[PDB]
Parts: structure tokens; C-alpha cells; sequence
């Protein structure tokens, strides 16, 4: 793209919102919920051993 | 002749041209009236056929020669004593020309938007 | 453009008064002697008068007792460019009511298209 | 033709203009009549129908004239004799505008947030 | 006749207008009137029935124009041979308005904080 | 009438007005009265019963007023025959105003620091 | 490129959108469609064990 | 001989020359007709079939002669006897050039996007 | 240069009037007594004037009444300098058709090469 804007003409944005700080907040609760219920911890995180 | 007459710009002009100024005006009237029929080749048959098209060129070849005739000697101040004025510190009247928002006027709008395209020549 | 604002003799600027001004005219006397003094007819105008710088030798000359009240006024005159007419020594203006004597030829000055204009003294006496 | 005449310019100049003043504002009235016109379709229907509006109009008309011939010629002092005088330090007036919050009395208004929309043509 | 007078804008200029000074006082104050009424079209009626309000809406329209009627022929200085003046930095060419802290004491307010909402159609 | 009277901005300016700044200063006052008067709604009753609160508002009026008229006509400097004097320096766009200072003698201050404070509706 | 710069003209970027911050919610949402199915970790949250 | 001649500048500059500035003007105008013609080697043929195409180089001689010729001798001021002018300050140093709106009226263009391009020789 | 512009009597520039000029020649008298004046045959060109003489005690001079109505004028007056013929205090000019006497000899100004000029005063009485 190519402008004729200048005295003081810019392009500028605002960033994304990381959506990973709201996934580290569902395995914290996926803990908790393995915690409370005493599950086997594969049952919630089935990314853990 | 052109479209507009010297007793158009000497109308928006509050003053009267001598004889030698009136040629002045002619030979300014004859240049904005080329840039306006080339940048719409049309206009002969716009302001023969359209009256309020006829008067949005009339007076844009007006204020375009007004623009350069008004104070065309380049004084800033004079006096004899007796009188004596100054006047505002304009700009130089350099070169005859038509403003963007007049342009706005005959439809010739343009886009300060423009894109560069890459090209690339596909194999055979 | 002070020069050429002034108006017309029924509603002037502000800095112009309206006059009648009677121009020039030639009479013969009783003996054939050419004299010159005001025309009968005066032309309606407006006028811009400003006082005259009077001053030593001619400052005490204000007013006078040796032979009757007798004062002396000056003042310069102008007239916007409009009126083409031209006033000469022994024709007259009536301003304010009174009448005052235009004061020797009017002085020309030339210097270019837009400055050029004639300035006018008068005088009562 | 102009709802606006030489009297409304007069009334807001204070002045009274001579008559190489008069010629200049008839046709920069009907420059600015024009102007408007050409933006509001519908200006000397509903200037007919609507008494607030035509008074806003030919308000709006004598003061888009007003601002172009006060000082035309623009001097900054003159003397004469010996009176003198010198103007405030004025922009030098050279075009007839409607500024925005004119407009917006008109009822058209200048939205200051547009957006740039990407495109692609879909396949087939 | 308009709510304020030219005895209002006379009272606080504290001098004599002329009859030319008049004519433009009666136009702007008829302007400033308008103006004030098409942001507030309770205006006359509150005016007619509360005396408190009416002061406000007298004294604004009065100061309105006394703003824009001082010194509107733009003399910075002006001499003779024996008695001269020269005038503070006022603003030259200047417009008529309504300022923001005489709105507010007639009613009318605005925020210096507003939301862009972003929306998206719902799917159907 | 007035709390405060032309005696007392006379009393503060140290010079006698004229019939018109009279009227002026008479206009001003009632103003300057009610602007506090929308600000303390209580302002007469406190001033009917409160000596030193009363005393205050008689001269927080009389020096809003005087800010305004100490020089209303604008001069920089005049000249007189042989006399001429210039003056210091002055803002040229005088209004009347009561200072933040002033609105803490009658009683009533800003805080500069205020909270905007997020919400959302909660669910049911 | 060589260009006249006679505004004191310059070049801009808006930035790419990087597409692993959406990769971050569909991993949670595979770990969250696996526990509450109960499927052997693999058959959903196949970046598993 | 020359294509514009000395009364082109003439009636564009509204002073009658005097037998010195006639001499240079003609010098002026050949310099003119080469600068030209060096740029559009065609020029007098295509000049010799369009009428308009000539009025638009003889208006380009003789306003890009026009530029040099306007207070050749350098004054800002000169006084004789009450008489005295002074000139709105203008540039030192002019020498004869056509601008680039000129060239683009005569067809002609230069691009502001040039490319630099790698080369390197290809073994064998 | 304003010393060299004017123009020519058939089209002056701006501030110049087109003029005869007659410049001097000596004639002797019936008793042998050598006089100047003007000669019988006038050169065509163009001149600047401007008002002089508005000194007090030379102002009150403009108009009299004593023996006949007299005035007197003053102006001072330039040729551009391609006119390199001098006038001599005898010499004579037609301006606006009226006749003025060239009055003293002229004013020399030499400061330097380009500076360089003559300056006349006219008078008509």
C-alpha cells in the first residue's frame, strides 16, 4: 500500500491477546479438580504420565 | 475566445485592468482554459449543454487568473510622502494552477491511496 | 485605499465631509481686466480635510486686533479620485457650512498608477 | 439564484460597500449558493418550506462571503496626510470555504473514523 | 424579537454602538439566539417560565456576540498628528461560538470519554 | 439586588467609573452572583447569617468583576499631545471566571484524582 | 527499490497474526473433549504419550 | 527564427522592455527553444501539425524566459527624491529551468520508483 | 535602475510625464547686451516631477492679490539618463501644455558610477 498521508501520517496496532494466559489457568484448575475428586490424574490431564 | 471573459476576472478582481493588464488577463485565460480541456476533454460540451457546469468553469478560470494578477508587480509598499501603503506579506504567485478542491468541482477526484503490485513472469 | 474612499455627498465614510464645490470660472471687469473666481454652479462631493501645519512666524498670525476680528484657518483638502473635476487657485468650497478658498494651484503627485492623486490647501481669512 | 443579496453582506460587514464591492459579492454569493446547492440537493425546496432553515442558509452565505471580501486587496497600513493606520495580523483570505461546523448546520457531517476493508475474489 | 437586545450587548461593551453597529448586533444576536436553540429546542419555554434560566440565556447570547462585535474592523493602531493608540494581540478574523463553560451553565454537557464497540454479525 | 455593589469593585479599582461602567460593572456583579449562587445553592442563606462568610463573597465578586474591567477597551498604549504612557503586557481573551483558589474560600474544591471503575452486568 | 523522499517518506509493517496462539486453545480444547469422553489420550490429544 | 518571440513575454509581463531587455529576451527565448528541443527532439514538426501543442510551448518558452527577466538587476528597494518602493522578497540565483509540471504539459515524465538491479556474469 | 527608466514621449512609463524640452542658447539685445533663454526648437522626451517648496515662509507665497492674480509652483524635475543634453538655467519645458522655466542650474549627484544623476528645479510664476 502506498500513501500520500505525512505530517505526521503512521500506521500503528494493537496486539493480540495471548490465549495460553487463560490455558495455564484451565490446567491450574484441572489440579484442583483432580485434587478434589482423587481421580487418577489421567482421567483430567491427559497429557500427564 | 475562451469560455471565460476579462470582465469576469476583473469582476472578482474590486479593481479595473488598464489596456496593458487586459492582455495580460487574456494571455492567463488562455492558459487555464488548455489545463481544464485536457484534464476533461469533454468540456465544450459540458458547458455548452449544462449551465451550472458552464458556471463552476467560468469562475475556476476566474479565480485561476486571479491568482496571478492580483498584485502582479510584487510590491510590498510604496510611498510619496504625502501617501503610502503595505501590504500582507503573501506568498509568491509563481505559476498558474488549478487547487485539488477545485478539481473536486469538474469530478476529477483522485486517490491518495495507491498500491504497488509484484510481478513475476510464470515459467513457460 | 484612503485615496478614492470617501463616499457620496448624502451618506460619506467617516473620515469625509460633504462639500459643494464650485470649480473655476473667468469674468471680465468693468475696464476688460481678466479675473478669475468661483462659478455660479458647484458640483456635490465629499472631502477629507486635515489641519495644516501653521507654525512660528505664522502660528501668532491666528487671530488679530489691528484693524477688526480677523483669524486665519488652513487646512489641506482631498477629494477621492472618482471626482474628475479639477479645482484652481480663486475657486471655492462650501464646508461645514462656511467657505473656504481653495490656496494656490493643487500640488500633483505622480509617483506611480495606485499613489497617484492631487492634494488641495484651503484657507478662511 | 441567490437567498442571500448584498444586503446581508453589508449588514455583517458594518461597512458600505461601493459598487466594484457590490459586483463582487452578487458573484460570490452566487459562488457560494452554488456550492451549497451542489452538496444539499434539495437546499432551495426545503428553503421554501422550512423558515429556520432558510434563515441558516443566508446566514450561513453572508458569512462564507464576509470573511473573502473583508480587506480584499488586503492592506496591512496606509497613511494619508497625516492619519495612519495598521490591521491585526490577519490570515491572507484568498478562497471561499463552508467550514465543517457550518455543515454540520447544514446537516451534513464529517465522519473522522472510516476503515480500510482487504478483498480477495473467491475461487471458482 | 430575539431574547437578548442591543441594549444587552451595549450594556456590556460600554459604548454607544452606531446605527451600522445596530443593524450587525441585531443580525448576530438573532444568529447566537438560533444557535443556542437548535442544541436546546426547550429553550424559549423554559425562558418564558423560569426568570433564573432567562438571565443565563440573555447574558449568553449578549456575551456571544460582544466577543465577535469588539473591534470587528481590525484596526492593531491608528494616529493623527496629535493623539494615537495602539490596541493589545486580539484574535483577528475570528467566528461566532458557543464555548464549552457556557454550555454547561445552560444544561448542556459532553463526555471526554467514549467507546468503540467492535461488532460482528451473529450467525443464522 | 446584589450582594456586592458597584462601591466595591470602585473600592478595589482605586478610580471612579464612568456612567456606562457603571451599568457594566452593575451587569458583571450579577454574573459574578450567579455563578457562586448555582455553585453553594445555600449562598444567601450562609450570607444572611454568617458575617465572615458574607464578607468573603462581597470581594470574591468584586475581584472576579475587576479581573474583567480593570482595562476593558484593550489599550497597549495612547499618545495626547505631547503625553503617551504603554502598559504591561495582558491576556486579550478576559472572561469572567472564579479561580479554583477563590472556590476553596467559598468552602467547595476539585479532588484530582478520580477512578474509573470497569463493570459488567452479571448473569442470571 | 529506489524511491524519491521528498515528505521525509518511510516504509511500515502491520505484523502477521501468528497462528500458534489459536494452536494454543485447540490443544486445551483436545484435552478438555478427551476427559470428559473418556478415550485413551491418543485417539484426541494425540500430542500425548 | 525562435518559436515564442519578445512580445509572448511582453504580454505575460505587462512592462513594455526597453531596448537592453529586448536584447536579452532574445537571447532568453533561443536558450529556451534548445532546452527544449534537446528534451523533444520532434518539437517544431509536432509544433508545425497541433495548434495546441505550439500554444503550449510558446507559453512555456515564454513563461520559463518570463521568471529570469521579472527584477533581473536584484533590487528590494530604491528611493528617488519622496518617492520609494520595496518588493516581496523573492529567489536569488534563478537561472533558466523548466519545472516538472511544464515537462509533464510538454508529455514528457520522470518516475520517482527506479530499481537497482544484481547482476553477476554466469560461468561457462 | 529608476534613472534609467521613462520610456518615450509617445508612450511614457509609469511615473513619467512626455515633455518638450527646450534647452538654452544666447541672443544679444538691441544695445549688445548678451541674454540667455530658450531655443525656438524643442526636443521631445519624458520627465519625473514632484512637489517642493512647503517651507513656511515660501508656503504663504502660493496665491497673492497685491497687483494681479499670481501664483507660483515649484516642483522638482528629471530626464532619465538617456537624455545627455543639459539644460542651463535659461532653458524651458512644456509639461501638461503649460510652460515652466527651468529654475537655477541643475543639482549634480556623482557618488559613484551608477549612482550618478542630474536633478532640475521647474518654476512657473
Amino acid at each position: 500500500l502506498a500513501f500520500e498521508g505525512g505530517e505526521g501520517a503512521h500506521a500503528e496496532q494493537f496486539s493480540a491477546a495471548e490465549l495460553r494466559n487463560f490455558v495455564d489457568a484451565l490446567d491450574a484448575l484441572d489440579r484442583k479438580a483432580a485434587s478434589y475428586s482423587g481421580l487418577p490424574p489421567q482421567y483430567l490431564s491427559s497429557s500427564s504420565d | 475566445a475562451t469560455l471565460a471573459t476579462h470582465e469576469d476576472v476583473t469582476a472578482f478582481w474590486a479593481r479595473t485592468p488598464t489596456a496593458e493588464e487586459i492582455v495580460l488577463i487574456n494571455r492567463r485565460l488562455a492558459q487555464a482554459e488548455r489545463m481544464l480541456l485536457r484534464a476533461i476533454p469533454e468540456l465544450l460540451i459540458k458547458a455548452s449543454s449544462d449551465p451550472v457546469f458552464r458556471a463552476e468553469v467560468i469562475d475556476i478560470e476566474a479565480e485561476a487568473v486571479l491568482r496571478l494578477v492580483r498584485n502582479h508587480e510584487g510590491y510590498l509598499s510604496e510611498t510619496d510622502g504625502n501617501y503610502t501603503y503595505m501590504l500582507q506579506a503573501q506568498d509568491p504567485n509563481r505559476k498558474l494552477e488549478i487547487l485539488p478542491e477545485e478539481w473536486e468541482v469538474l469530478g476529477i477526484v483522485r486517490s491518495g491511496l495507491g498500491i504497488l503490485v509484484p510481478t513475476v513472469v510464470l515459467p513457460s | 485605499s484612503l485615496l478614492d474612499r470617501g463616499g457620496t455627498y448624502g451618506s460619506p465614510e467617516d473620515g469625509f465631509d460633504p462639500v459643494t464645490v464650485y470649480p473655476e470660472v473667468t469674468r471680465k471687469d468693468r475696464l476688460g481686466n481678466t479675473l478669475v473666481g468661483p462659478s455660479l454652479t458647484g458640483i456635490e462631493t465629499v472631502a477629507r480635510f486635515q489641519v495644516q501645519g501653521q507654525s512660528g512666524t505664522s502660528a501668532r498670525r491666528a487671530e488679530m486686533d489691528d484693524i477688526g476680528d480677523m483669524t486665519e484657518q488652513v487646512y489641506t483638502m482631498r477629494l477621492p479620485r472618482s471626482f474628475t473635476t479639477e479645482l484652481k487657485s480663486g475657486s471655492e468650497v462650501v464646508w461645514r457650512g462656511e467657505r473656504w478658498g481653495v490656496y494656490g494651484e493643487p500640488r500633483r503627485y505622480k509617483g506611480s498608477r495606485r499613489i497617484a492623486h492631487l492634494e488641495y490647501t484651503v484657507r478662511r481669512f
